[PDB]
């Protein structure tokens, strides 16, 4: 806990992998909110 | 009444206190440093209060243009028409020489997350889309971890910070285009189209992402918003000259002894910034040739101007250049200035979207000429032709990339014309 | 060699096999759910990058599948792939070496980095090694201008390089180890090399500077 | 009623809100130069040839896309407006191929005509030119795409009129190429109409290739009988022979399109 300014604490990214970013977005899905709807399945509908 | 000297910002007055990554970037550490503090009270005070404090701060966008932020963010403050409203955070960080936003995202992510909410509450937004360049994969992952932490702790999501306001923060990654930093092009990339800018009108606050009111903001502009609201705008205005108020992250690169990223008070003298933090120029100030103050898209300035120029929006304009992203590139007398500037034109050639004519063809045309200027295979009368070609690309383009490829060429012709002519004549003698 | 037209080959044709894996379909469903209903086309870029991560490059079949699942015209997917430079429409090596040659990195002798890699790997810029491990290309500013010279290999930045170091990074990659991202000089990030000139004092705790009411 | 008042070179014209600078200049008889704007297609604002000066404003605005605002005075013949046109035309012609003698669009080309009226008389481009591959999109349309000026009229027509989204842009910058990326045929009952909208010789009629020149053809206004729509047409005849069929505009029938069978 004593103030140490001599270490690089952002060392987690040395372990990240190819699918990391999308896996975390999958885990974040439950926390979202109902998206808004235009009223049509697509502009081509 | 007046501060006639600027610089020497005390660490307690600095905003990005983990800029160098020497503390924890997760929620626990950031909460110690003051983030996510009384954020419930900020949100309940109201959109008008948040905008009013941002207006008083004199804050201007750190993305390049430097438009007054509070006025810009107040376009969105209007009754809903039925469409949603979004905040878009520009983390594309594409301007050569500029690396400020990479640190904020990876070492102080929760400042950005909190700014989205405070900025979003002011605009009335229902969510934030943080557009981060695709090469910032590790930085993007760090932000998602932070966003997950805030989602789990109630800081963002349904009834965020106990304020009754529902706000979601998404992260979308680009796929490799400097032009996607442009606010309208960024919107179109999110929508799933080629990163080609739009024409204005319509302005993004009326028709934006998904055809809904939207506001595009820089990472640094958003990250400082929570701090402005707690500590107060007058604090942020206490620093800097009038109308150039605030503190600015600077990136000093090029021929310097200690290239670095650093936060300093706006309107700081340029010579002080380089000599103090970056270790001065390689070989000393007398070996300095020219400086690019605000990244590639800013005219260079020669040593004669670098001595006494303050690094704020207004002063650099009176020098016929711009603060831009406040990214300082330093070239020494050993540099081949023409080759350096030509490579920037070659960069704008590879990053133009091709949508509109003056930049689709003009930037190619400038690239080809500047390549000949390097070898000297040109006549002295082509220099003035290049100037007119540049002025035909400026003001006649959809975005500002063309404006940003003309100003660099205009700077070289303005301050280093004798160097161009000297190289031309030498090539003539050799071809005898 | 910078071609933006497709000519069918035995390896790349609309019938070349490719479909997402069962795990990646769940990832897609998350991607598509991040955008408003009626604008699934917004998922084209993230889903396209997903295909390249699974397969290593984007064959013509891969683009068509992305369009089919998102109900997007196939051409509109072809446009996106060509516009953006991170999408590989030709096979690339297991490790994709990218060198920034823009002015800030050019002023700090990024050319020396480019020359060292060329000597060690025995390839010229744009070519692939015979073993298909490495592919070399020049790129523009990668966002690490202060830490120049720098290169990106796959999704990791290796910074503050020197001709010796980049050979070491290649040597580790050849053996099987994956080197450690970050500046290879005596520093950690963007901080002033010799020593910190700011943020040396302890950070101020919560509630510091708060205004009267807030 | 809801009409607002604007000035075109000082002469007052009353225009409905939402009207563009361009459309306002029409009501006084002035045609702004154009390459990308088409009244029956979506606005694009990419050629930049419509640029026009607004008095007491420092930036030229794209007339095809900018709505008029009350009180604006539109300077169509100002020096700033005329110099903007010359610059744009100079960029358009920089990489354009020297193909007018071998190009069927000669004599009816908007690039030729608008260069003569709104452009300079000489070039200062001392560099090499771009060259592009040719793309086969069927037996009815010939593609010499080195002549393309990237106006995206074909892309918009196919999407917004024909309903076919097979034409697009691949690449970016000077290397951006209109096409299908893949080897595909733009076959449709309205395919031929991309030939007309294309203001240059990039898209031309294969059947009509090389047979005639615009000035030597007599124009006869007749009707189409291949169907019951009664599309109005023009029959181009030279020396007692029929050379081509062109659409003739009728708003209440065929607008300015005809079917491939008619053509
Ligand atoms: C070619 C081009 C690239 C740009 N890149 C960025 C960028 O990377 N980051 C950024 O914040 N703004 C960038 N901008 C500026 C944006 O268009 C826009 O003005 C800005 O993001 C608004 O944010 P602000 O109000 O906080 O300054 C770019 C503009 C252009 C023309
Ligand atoms: S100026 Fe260049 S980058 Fe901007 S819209 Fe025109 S072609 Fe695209
Ligand atoms: S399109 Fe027009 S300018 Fe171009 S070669 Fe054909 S006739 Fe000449
Ligand atoms: S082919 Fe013709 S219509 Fe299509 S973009 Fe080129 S010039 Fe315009
Ligand atoms: S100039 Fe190379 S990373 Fe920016
Ligand atoms: S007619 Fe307006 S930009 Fe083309
Ligand atoms: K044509």
């Amino acid at each position: 806990e004593p103030f140490d300014n001599t270490t690089y604490k952002n060392l987690q990214h040395h372990d990240y992998s190819t699918y990391t970013f999308l896996d975390l977005n999958l885990d974040l899905s439950k926390f979202r909110m109902p998206q808004p709807s235009s009223g049509r399945e697509s502009p081509r509908h | 009444p007046k501060k006639t000297s600027f610089g020497s910002l005390k660490d307690e007055d600095r905003i990005f206190t983990n800029l160098y990554g020497r503390h924890d970037w997760r929620l626990k550490g950031a909460q110690s440093r003051g983030d996510w503090y009384k954020t419930k009270e900020i949100l309940l005070k109201g959109p008008d209060w948040i905008l009013g404090e941002v207006k008083t701060s004199g804050l201007r966008g750190r993305g390049g243009a430097g438009f007054p932020t509070g006025l810009k963010w107040s376009f969105m403050n209007k009754p809903s028409d039925g469409r949603p409203k979004y905040l878009v955070v520009n983390a594309d960080e594409g301007e050569p020489g500029t690396c400020k936003d990479r640190e904020i995202i990876r070492h102080d992510p929760h400042k950005l997350v909190e700014g989205c909410l405070v900025g979003g509450r002011a605009m009335g937004a229902r969510a934030a889309y943080i557009y981060i360049r695709g090469e910032f994969y590790n930085e993007a992952s760090n932000l998602q971890v932070a966003i997950r932490e805030a989602y789990e702790a109630g800081l963002i999501g349904k009834n965020a910070c106990g304020s009754g306001y529902d706000f979601d923060v998404f992260v979308v990654r680009g796929a490799g285009a400097y032009i996607c930093g442009e606010e309208t092009a960024l919107i179109e990339s999110i929508e799933g189209k080629q990163g080609k800018p739009r024409l204005k009108p319509p302005f993004p606050a009326d028709v934006g992402v998904f055809g809904c009111p939207t506001t595009v903001a820089n990472v640094e502009t958003v990250a400082v918003s929570p701090t402005i609201c707690r500590r107060g705008g007058a604090w942020f205005a206490s620093f800097g000259r009038e109308r150039n108020s605030g503190t600015k992250l600077f990136n000093i690169s090029g021929h310097v002894n200690n290239p670095c990223t650093v936060e300093e008070e706006m309107s700081v003298p340029l010579k002080e910034l380089i000599e103090k933090h970056a270790g001065g120029v390689t070989g000393g100030w007398d070996n300095l040739l020219a400086v690019i103050p605000g990244g590639s898209s800013t005219p260079l300035i020669p040593k004669s101007v670098c001595e006494t120029v303050l690094m704020d929006f207004d002063a650099l304009i009176q020098a016929q250049t711009g603060l831009g992203t406040a990214a300082v590139i330093v070239m020494d007398r050993s540099t081949d200035i023409v080759k350096a500037i030509a490579r920037l034109i070659e960069f704008y050639k590879h990053e133009s979207c091709g949508q509109c004519t003056p930049c689709r063809e003009g930037v190619d045309w400038m690239n080809k000429v500047m390549a000949r200027f390097v070898r000297g295979d040109a006549r002295p009368a082509e220099i003035d032709s290049l100037w007119e070609i540049s002025k035909q690309i400026e003001g006649h383009t959809i975005c500002a990339l063309g404006d940003g490829a003309a100003w660099p060429v205009q700077g070289l012709i303005r301050h280093f014309r004798p160097e161009l002519e000297e190289r031309m004549q030498q090539f003539a003698q050799q071809h005898q | 060699g910078a071609l933006f037209v497709h000519r069918d080959t035995p390896e790349n044709n609309p019938e070349t096999p490719f479909d997402f894996t069962p795990e990646n379909y769940k990832r897609i469903e998350a991607i598509v759910k991040n955008y408003p209903e009626g604008h699934k086309a917004a998922a084209v870029l993230p889903v396209l990058d997903l295909a390249q991560r699974q397969n290593g490059w984007l064959p013509i079949s891969a683009m068509n599948k992305v369009a089919e699942i998102l109900q997007v015209p196939p051409m509109r997917v072809y446009e996106v792939a060509t516009f953006y430079t991170m999408y590989n429409r030709k096979p690339v090596g297991k490790y994709h070496i990218q060198v920034c040659t823009t002015t800030p990195c050019m002023l700090r002798n990024s050319d020396s980095i480019l020359e060292a890699i060329q000597k060690k790997l025995g390839i010229k810029v744009g070519e692939t090694t015979p073993d298909k491990l490495f592919t070399l290309i020049e790129v523009e500013c990668l966002g690490a201008c202060v830490n120049a010279p720098m290169v990106q290999i796959n999704d990791n930045y290796y910074e503050d390089l020197t001709p010796k170091d980049i050979e070491e990074i290649i040597d580790e990659l050849k053996a099987g180890k994956i080197p450690k991202p970050g500046p290879r000089s005596g520093r950690f990030s963007c901080e002033p090399a010799g020593g910190l000139t700011s943020l040396t004092e302890p950070p101020k705790g919560p509630g510091f500077g708060v205004q009267a009411g807030l | 009623s809801n009409l607002i008042e604007v000035f075109v070179d000082g002469q007052s014209v009353m225009v409905e809100p939402g009207t563009t600078v361009l459309q306002a200049c029409e009501k006084v008889g002035m045609q702004i130069p154009r390459f990308c704007y088409h009244e029956r297609l979506s606005v694009a604002g990419n050629c930049r040839m419509c640029l026009v000066e607004i008095e007491k404003a420092p930036k030229v605005v794209a007339a095809c896309a900018m709505p008029v605002m009350k009180g604006w005075n539109i300077l169509t013949n100002s020096e700033k407006t005329k110099k903007a046109r010359e610059g744009v035309m100079e960029f358009l012609l920089a990489n354009h191929p020297l193909d007018c003698p071998i190009c069927d669009q000669g004599g009816e080309c908007d690039l030729q005509d608008q260069s003569m009226m709104f452009g300079s008389d000489r070039s200062r481009f001392l560099e090499g030119k771009r060259a592009v591959e040719d793309k086969n999109i069927g037996p009815l349309v010939k593609t010499i795409m080195t002549r393309c000026i990237q106006c995206t009229r074909c892309i918009r027509f196919a999407s917004e009129i024909a309903g076919v989204d097979d034409l697009g842009t691949t690449g970016r910058g000077n290397d951006m190429q209109v096409g299908t990326y893949i080897e595909k045929m733009f076959m449709s009952e309205l395919s031929g109409n991309i030939i007309d909208i294309c203001p240059v010789g990039a898209l031309t009629s294969k059947p009509y290739a090389f047979t005639a020149r615009p000035w030597e053809t007599r124009k006869t206004e007749s009707i189409d009988v291949m169907d019951a729509v009664g599309s109005n047409i023009v029959v181009s005849t030279r020396t007692g022979e029929v050379m081509r069929i062109l659409p003739r505009m009728h708003e209440d029938i065929n607008e300015e399109w005809i079917s491939d069978k008619t053509r």
